[PDB]
């Protein structure tokens, strides 16, 4: 579910045929009309102007939207050879292929609501009805359940549920209701406010999050607090460690190509080489931009790379280079560039090996990545430590702040 | 269905 911004784009018709595009869809099946096949003549003439999955909703001015499918086509038969159209790229944003909650098949937000308002209502707080709901909710479908609770008690469902629940479990719940910008900037937020600074939580979101996280993360920051993320990292932070994290929080990383730049990917592993292990001393700069605007997909290559030039590998050679919270946070960098699963592992391992729990990691942990990459976390907890994420939380927490925890899990093993 | 120019 999402539609994209609008663009104006001009074509043109070729003589053997038309406008060398095919359209599919129409208001007969609620859906849009969409551009499905584009011809190799107009191939490269529509580079990067329009795509296969952009909705034509104007041609010329003339709505339609609301139009039907040969309704649609006698409009593009009937123009000259010249045809203006406004399109957006419908997209699926929502969704992942590895997470943990699953979608609610028989979805109702307006019943989810009730339930959960007579929850709240009972003596003494049915806080097992309010987990079992908003645990196995997707965050869009928990968005509509606060829309509908709102419409029907005039309370916001947020604002209701913190006079509800308390402890470790209120601060699940009301994470899993804030939308993933939401609560990476509200996260980002409790690293910095104060006089010093959470520097584990910060590297922890800054280092693991994409460029299309990080684009609307810094949006909704600047919405919630009215200050660009940018000032209040820069507040915060000082020397070398300030230059990664702000380079970082920009979401401006290359694009993984469509090419293996083999000649770049011994070259950046030789540069690392030379700026670190082989010379005295370290030239941080050279790493900062090496790791932080290359590809994902290329950095892999390139640690890989790396261990042909060095005896020791990038994070080894990150502990003998650079100390502190620098050190920390590109051991974290290269963790999520490497094996972002196994990064979430090690660190949801860490809350829990000790006594006690780390309960602020160990909630935003299954809060965050409860839809994107659990199963990929658990899969290889297992692997690495023997027992299951779920039998690690089983031992470390206890009551509905338990149940809670296991349901963003998944399952043992 | 789709229709193609
Ligand atoms: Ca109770
Ligand atoms: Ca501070
Ligand atoms: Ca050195
Ligand atoms: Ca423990």
């Amino acid at each position: 579910s999402h539609m994209g911004g609008e663009r104006t784009v001009t074509i043109r018709r070729q003589t053997v045929g038309g406008f060398g595009l095919s359209i599919k869809g129409g208001a007969e099946h609620n859906i849009p009309v969409v551009v499905s096949k584009i011809s190799k003549e107009q191939r490269a003439e529509l580079s990067g102007l329009l795509f296969i999955g952009d909705a034509i909703l104007q041609i010329n001015g003339i709505n339609v939207r609301k139009c039907r499918h040969e309704e649609v086509v006698q409009v593009l038969r009937n123009a000259g050879e010249e045809v203006t159209l406004t399109v957006s790229f419908l997209k699926r944003a929502p969704g992942s292929a590895y997470g943990s909650v699953k979608a609610y098949t028989n979805f109702d937000a307006e019943r989810d609501a009730l339930n959960i308002e007579t929850a709240i209502k009972t003596k003494g707080v049915d806080e097992v009805t309010i987990v079992n709901i908003l645990t196995n909710r997707s965050n869009e479908q928990r968005q509509d359940i606060a829309f509908a609770y709102q419409r029907r008690t005039k309370k916001e469902l947020a604002s209701a549920l913190k006079s509800a629940l308390s402890g470790h479990l209120e601060t699940v719940i009301l994470g899993l209701l804030k939308t993933p910008a939401q609560y990476d900037a509200s996260e980002l937020k409790a690293s910095m406010k104060g006089l010093g600074t959470d520097e584990d939580s910060l590297i922890e979101i800054i280092c693991s999050r994409t460029n299309q996280e990080l684009q609307e993360i810094n949006r909704v920051y600047k919405e919630m607090y009215k200050t660009d993320l940018e000032k209040d990292i820069i507040s915060d932070t000082s020397g070398d460690f300030r230059k990664l994290m702000v380079a970082l929080a920009k979401g401006r990383r290359a694009e993984d190509g469509s090419v293996i730049d083999y000649e770049l990917i011994d070259q950046d592993a030789r540069d690392l080489y030379d700026a670190g292990v082989k010379r005295k001393g370290t030239d941080v700069p050279k790493w900062i931009s090496i790791m932080t605007e290359r590809s994902v997909p290329h950095l892999q290559k390139v640690f890989d790379r790396y261990k042909s030039y060095s005896p020791y590998d990038m994070l080894e050679s990150i502990r003998k280079e650079v100390k502190g919270d620098l050190e920390n946070a590109f051991l974290n960098l290269v963790q999520c560039i490497q094996n972002k699963p196994l990064y979430f592992a090690d660190r949801l391992y860490d809350s829990m090996k000790g006594k006690g729990t780390r309960d602020k990691v160990l909630i935003r942990i299954m809060v965050s990545r409860s839809e994107v990459d659990m199963l990929k976390i658990r899969s290889e907890f297992k692997r690495k430590y023997g027992k299951s994420l779920y039998y690690y939380i089983q031992q470390d927490t206890k009551g509905d702040y338990q149940k809670a925890l296991l349901y963003l899990c998944g399952g043992d093993d | 269905p789709e229709t193609s120019v």
